[PDB]
């Protein structure tokens, strides 16, 4: 299962070093909910993980969150693709084949500090 | 014999679509009341247009739905038929003059009280969203001043001015402007909270723009300048700064509608410095002792600024006065209300009562100054410290190596400051001046220095893009 993936097989140690590179095979039910943001292109240079809907699947599952980096889809590296590459990618491998979508993520960090209250 | 009321007649035979071809042979006026559906829109104009036609028909049956001509149901939101009446004319032109016609069409000749009673909202809603065109306008007015008996006849008058003067609106009628008109109020009145944990009763209408409420409120206040203040919207966890050309219903309909995608939906206005640019303590009463000392307090109590034991002792002192003026009987209290009075990180440097008798004596060094000039005393000390009248975050930076990963963020009027959060030492301040191009995300903010970039993980960009965008804005307005 997801317990058993080597992201070694995948990725050199410089491409994932100091990453908790994680696989998520979501069970393909309705909608996806998952929202993307960033891009090669982009001032964070990499496809992060910009909200996961309280609806469902990406949530039901509760393996993605926020901030999280989306490194590769059904087995396809998109560590260099565009936004519109990325979001293009992951609508096409949820609604053509398959039974399920294979996600390959960078676990984000939790915080440490205070991401919530401002004092204007 | 006496004139009777004015209706579309005269308008319909020049503007309306002329009647099917069959008419004349078969020995019910497009202009008059009825409970049969369009099929067409009533706009000759909007005949060869399909879509704005098919949109056309769409909002009259929610016309006659809300007008209880047409059935429907025990609808679950108040605004749920006015959203279908309003969504096509707000965003498409042609259709505003269609939105006009077949209210006014549904108030001519109307037997049904109950029906002509809903259609008067329903006009009195529409005259505060936009103005008809030119050529309909002296219509509508001849409409409604040969009914000046109807309750809402002069209110629909008085709007028409209204949303002439101040633009069309860009988002259906918000459903406090729908409650008023049901329960037969045409005033709306809204909440306004202040930093100094107090609230009033502002007036309030459709056309209301964030600029005038702003002055209205700053008015009332007795402030010397509303510049650099703003309205703010607490809604869920966000709290979003409203845009100063923004009609303030659209600015919160909007919001509420998109905080409804991603799910209790209630709201809370504030008025706040924003901006604190021309912030100047002693220069205006009212603004130092509602909102600079209140805003300024809470930002120190979570040691953003770098301070001495001696200023901490003083501040602490003047707080206390703040709190109790010269009353004495809260002395034994000091310990237990250490975080209201001390910087949360410099609590643990000194025991509770050390901390009691050195806030004590400081005190009594105040003299007989009252809780007003407490607030000025207070104020007067931290104006000295580059850290005033800043907007502090809490950021991952991922782009500044000899820089602490995490950053304390102050946005004030020298720019961008990036802050050691042990030290509370301040490593780099970019002016405004010096920022080329900034952008935020749901996960970050990033700024381009000149021809240097800074990355920031935060959840908070929004609110820092907005912060950065309006004091380069004022600043560049200023150079004119």
């Amino acid at each position: 299962y997801e317990e058993g993936f080597d992201p070694y097989s995948m990725f050199t140690p410089e491409q994932i070093m100091g990453k908790d590179v994680r696989l998520l095979r979501i069970k393909k039910e309705g909608s996806l909910d998952l929202a993307l943001e960033g891009g090669v292109d982009s001032p964070i240079g990499k496809v992060v993980v910009s909200a996961v809907y309280e609806r469902g699947a990406a949530e039901r599952h509760g393996g993605i969150v926020k901030g999280d980096e989306i490194m590769a889809i059904n087995g396809k590296i998109v560590t260099d693709y565009t936004l519109a590459e990325a979001d293009a990618a992951l609508q096409k491998a949820w609604n053509q084949g398959g039974d399920w979508i294979d996600l390959v993520v960078a676990v984000c960090p939790p915080k440490e500090y205070d991401d919530e209250l401002t004092f204007f | 014999v006496r004139a009777k009321p004015y209706t579309l007649e005269e308008f319909s035979y020049d503007y309306f679509r002329p009647p099917p071809k069959h008419t004349l042979s078969r020995v019910d006026r497009l202009w008059s009341h009825t409970r049969e559906p369009l099929k067409q829109a009533l706009l000759k104009k909007l005949l060869g247009s399909e879509e704005l036609s098919q949109e056309a028909c769409l909002a009259f049956i929610a016309v006659l739905k809300y007008m209880g001509d047409y059935p429907s149901k025990r609808t679950r939101s108040v605004n749920e038929l006015t959203d279908q009446i309003f969504e096509g004319p707000l965003k498409a032109e042609p259709l505003k003059d269609e939105a006009y016609v077949q209210i006014l069409k549904q108030l001519t000749d109307n037997h049904i009280r109950y029906s002509e009673e809903r259609g008067w909202e329903l006009l009195w809603l529409c005259t505060g969203l936009f103005p008809p065109s030119n050529i309909l306008l002296p219509h509508v007015q001849r409409f409604l001043q040969s009914r000046k008996h109807c309750p809402l006849a002069i209110d629909c008058l008085q709007r028409l001015q209204k949303a002439l003067r101040n633009g069309s609106r860009k988002y259906p009628p918000h459903l406090v402007e729908v409650e008023a008109i049901q329960h037969k109020t045409t005033q709306i009145f809204h909440k306004v909270y202040f930093p100094d944990d107090t609230d009033e009763a502002f007036e309030v209408e459709s056309s209301t723009k964030a600029k005038d409420f702003c002055q209205n409120i700053a008015t009332r206040l007795l402030l010397k300048s509303s510049e650099g203040f703003s309205l703010f919207v607490k809604i869920a966890d966000k709290v979003l700064s409203v845009p100063e050309n923004d009609f303030f219903f659209d600015f919160v309909r909007h919001l509420t509608d998109w905080i409804k995608k991603a799910r209790s939906l209630t709201y809370q206005v504030f008025f706040m410095k924003k901006l604190w640019t021309t912030t100047v303590p002693g220069k205006d009463p009212m603004a130092d002792s509602i909102f600079h000392y209140y805003q300024e307090l809470p930002k120190y109590l979570r040691g953003y600024h770098k301070c001495t034991r001696e200023e901490v002792l003083q501040l602490g002192a003047l707080i206390y006065r703040v709190k109790f003026e010269e009353d004495k009987s809260y002395f034994p209290s000091i310990p237990k209300l250490l975080r209201e009075l001390v910087p949360q990180d410099l609590i643990r440097q000194v025991s509770p009562d050390d901390w009691k008798r050195s806030i004590v004596a400081y005190f009594n060094k105040h003299a007989g100054k009252s809780k007003e000039e407490a607030k000025l005393a207070f104020l007067k000390l931290i104006f000295k410290w580059p850290t005033f009248g800043s907007a502090f975050f809490e950021v991952k930076q991922t782009t500044e190596p000899n820089f602490p990963e995490i950053l304390l963020i102050a946005i004030n009027k020298y720019g961008v400051s990036l802050i050691d959060p042990k030290t509370k030492d301040i490593l780099t301040t970019h002016p405004f001046t010096k920022i080329s191009n900034w952008s935020s995300g749901n996960t970050y903010f990033h700024i381009t220095i000149g021809n240097s970039k800074l990355l920031c993980e935060t959840s908070l960009g929004y609110k820092m893009d907005d912060l950065l965008t309006s004091y380069i804005s004022q600043m560049l307005t200023a150079m004119s």
